[PDB]
């Protein structure tokens, strides 16, 4: 079959390569069984705002990504750099969970390269962002019919926020050339305004 | 702060017409400038058209040059939007935003906005 | 070692002015945020006001011109002077320190019960 003929002449002919097949599937992962509280940032009480996003360093963990799907419908599970699945076979050194609450139409801006209002003044992701963004609607846990104004966000800032930077300052903005020197009035708009969730 | 509302239609056939009206009051409008800014479902923001208060010169977007025209009524302090030849890919929630020309590129106030879908 | 003690709890009638404040422990609680919140029974809390370290005070847009919180004592305490009482002001008021990032690093102090007849 390697010569494509039903009759072979006299001589030596190379046909294939004797490659020994594997036997076992040794893993040899580190010695870690402490299932750290990965549910403390997913199923907890009220969530952080965008200008004060909570950044929890998670190390010495057993990252079981098969526990965030049996919960409420998690949408837009977009991993940049890795696949959504096949995350249960990789050993990371230390991960960071940045938790906050945004609007429905503002979920697109949480992505490398995308710009807007939340991705430029509240939380910016770098172009080499090797992580996963996970969003889910909370209209039953973060909304009530009374007028919901317990979530703040920044609208005005001098320059664009650099990737992985938390801006919790309260310096007044100046939309014009008038030296407001801290009065919060005409052309001195407050930099942090509240949301409206009905 | 001070903020007002905008009304109009909520659905229009692909080929009809619609008259959107952003109603403002108790504001220094004649020296300010107004503009409409749309938002496609699943996309970002896009500047549709703008009018000034100083000279009243209008500026439209390159995609809506011959399909959208606006006019500000200073007697009623409202902004009109008469859309012509509505296609199927122009569905977006239009926001009514006013800003001062002697400032920065950031919108001062944002309207309520309403989504108008086309069949 | 945080044992915030509140005051102002009692029974009042519509038309008065509530001057409630929670005492902060002797420490450098500043350089971090500080706010107030109520715990009306039935649903999640409702944030009323903040006391940002810069001095700028932001108030809930719903409760505008009715509640005022200042810092013109600067010793160990805040102030909560709110007027125009109604029947729905009977809630459990708390003073949260690390708000807008809570549930992981916030310290809910004591809790007082107010009621407006």
């Amino acid at each position: 079959c390697t010569l494509k003929s039903f009759t072979v002449e006299k001589g030596i002919y190379q046909t294939s390569n004797f490659r020994v097949q594997p036997t076992e599937s040794i893993v040899r992962f580190p010695n870690i069984t402490n299932l750290c509280p990965f549910d403390e940032v997913f199923n907890a009480t009220r969530f952080a705002s965008v200008y004060a996003w909570n950044r929890k360093r998670i190390s010495n963990c057993v990252a079981d990504y098969s526990v965030l799907y049996n919960l409420a419908p998690f949408f837009t599970f977009k991993c940049y750099g890795v696949s959504p699945t096949k995350l249960n076979d990789l050993c990371f050194t230390n991960v960071y969970a940045d938790s906050f609450v945004i609007r429905g139409d503002e979920v697109r801006q949480i992505a490398p390269g995308q710009t807007g209002n939340i991705a430029d003044y509240n939380y910016k992701l770098p172009d080499d962002f090797t992580g996963c963004v996970i969003a889910w609607n909370s209209n039953k846990l973060d909304s009530k019919v009374s007028g919901n104004y317990n979530y703040l966000y920044r609208l005005f800032r001098k320059s664009n926020l650099k990737p992985f930077e938390r801006d919790i300052s309260t310096e007044i903005y100046q939309a014009g050339n008038k030296p407001c020197n801290g009065v919060a009035g005409f052309n001195c708009y407050f930099p942090l305004r509240s949301y409206s969730f009905r | 702060e001070v903020q007002l509302v905008e009304s109009g239609g909520g659905l229009v056939q692909p080929g009809g017409s619609l008259r959107l009206s952003c109603a403002a009051s108790d504001f220094y409008f004649d020296y300010y400038e107004m503009s409409w800014v749309r938002q496609a479902p699943g996309q970002g923001l896009e500047w549709v058209s703008t009018i000034s208060g100083l000279g009243g010169a209008t500026y439209y977007a390159d995609s809506v040059k011959g399909r959208f025209t606006i006019s500000r009524d200073n007697s009623k302090n409202t902004l009109y939007l008469q859309m012509n030849s509505l296609r199927a890919e122009d569905t977006a929630l239009y926001y009514c935003a006013t800003r001062s020309p002697f400032g920065d590129y950031a919108f001062s106030y944002w309207g309520q906005g309403t989504l108008v879908t086309v069949s | 070692e945080v044992q915030l003690v509140e005051s102002g709890g009692g029974l009042v009638q519509p038309g008065g002015s509530l001057r409630l404040s929670c005492a902060a422990s002797d420490s450098s609680f500043y350089d971090y945020e500080m706010s107030w919140v109520r715990q009306v029974p039935g649903k999640t809390p409702e944030w009323i006001g903040s006391m940002y370290p810069s001095g700028r005070t932001y108030i809930n847009p719903s409760l505008k011109s009715l509640v005022t919180i200042s810092r013109d004592n600067s010793e160990n305490m805040l102030y909560l002077q709110m007027n125009s009482l109604r029947a729905e002001d009977t809630a459990m008021y708390y003073c949260v320190s690390n708000w807008a990032s809570g549930s992981t690093g916030d310290y809910w102090g004591q809790g007082t019960l107010v009621t407006v007849s």
